[PDB]
């Protein structure tokens, strides 16, 4: 148990859950998550970490899920999808769909989808997006909407239209560079009393990871 | 940046 450079990297990952109501409502929503902690440490270490709304110990060198929180008040939902249906004779449906991004612009997201469902008396789907590049998967069907990178703060939509035939809610995901649940991780202090490495003596690393789970809006 | 690890500000 001895190394020359001495690092760690804790990991805050997350997946935040919505519902949301067709007008505006949160029907529900809620976080899980817990933080794992990469490190390569000398010696054996008691440690204390820090955070928003601390846990002592002396680190398994190597890998380990510090600890695992779960909240369910003020949280911050990345996305704020908004669809218009509008009905015909019989023959299309009118169907806009609209997400947003509410994070400061110097933050990125990725690996976005949108998927607004078809019914089951489909012919044909037309769509037209500026931003993206969407197609209607019949077998599972739905509008597979995909988006590359998306910036924070910004609007786009996603205009299609479902020619019927004769005779669910808005599924959203997205991979995130903050925390959802509003976590921040403030201080790992580094410390083995006996061997010469300081704390501030060793290199710190943090990344957020928010991953979306059920992130449904009622259409 | 998605797994870009940064630096903490001890």
């Amino acid at each position: 148990i001895k190394y020359r450079r001495n690092e760690l990297f804790l990991d805050v990952l997350e997946s935040v859950n919505l519902l949301m109501s067709p007008q505006g409502q949160v029907l529900s929503a809620h976080v899980s998550g817990r933080v794992v902690m990469k490190s390569y440490l000398s010696g054996m270490p008691e440690c204390k970490f820090g955070m928003n709304d601390s846990i002592s110990f002396i680190p398994p060198d190597g890998e380990f899920e510090l600890m695992r929180y779960r909240t369910t008040k003020d949280i911050i939902l990345p996305f704020r999808v908004i669809p218009l249906v509008r009905e015909v004779g019989r023959t299309k449906l009118e169907v806009k769909v609209v997400i947003k991004s509410n994070f400061k612009p110097s933050l990125l997201a990725q690996k976005i989808e949108v998927r607004i469902p078809t019914p089951l008396n489909t012919s044909g789907v037309q769509v037209i997006c500026m931003k993206g590049k969407a197609k209607y998967k019949a077998s599972e069907n739905a509008i597979v909407w995909k988006i590359k990178r998306m910036a924070g703060m910004k609007e786009s939509q996603i205009s299609a239209e479902i020619e019927l035939l004769p005779t669910p809610p808005i599924s959203m995901n997205f991979e995130v560079p903050f925390a959802p649940s509003g976590l921040k991780v403030r201080y790992l202090k580094v410390f083995e009393p006996k061997l010469n490495y300081s704390d501030h003596d060793v290199i710190k690393w943090v990344r957020y990871i928010g991953r979306s789970g059920i992130y449904e809006t009622r259409c | 940046t998605t797994g870009v690890y940064v630096k903490m500000p001890p």
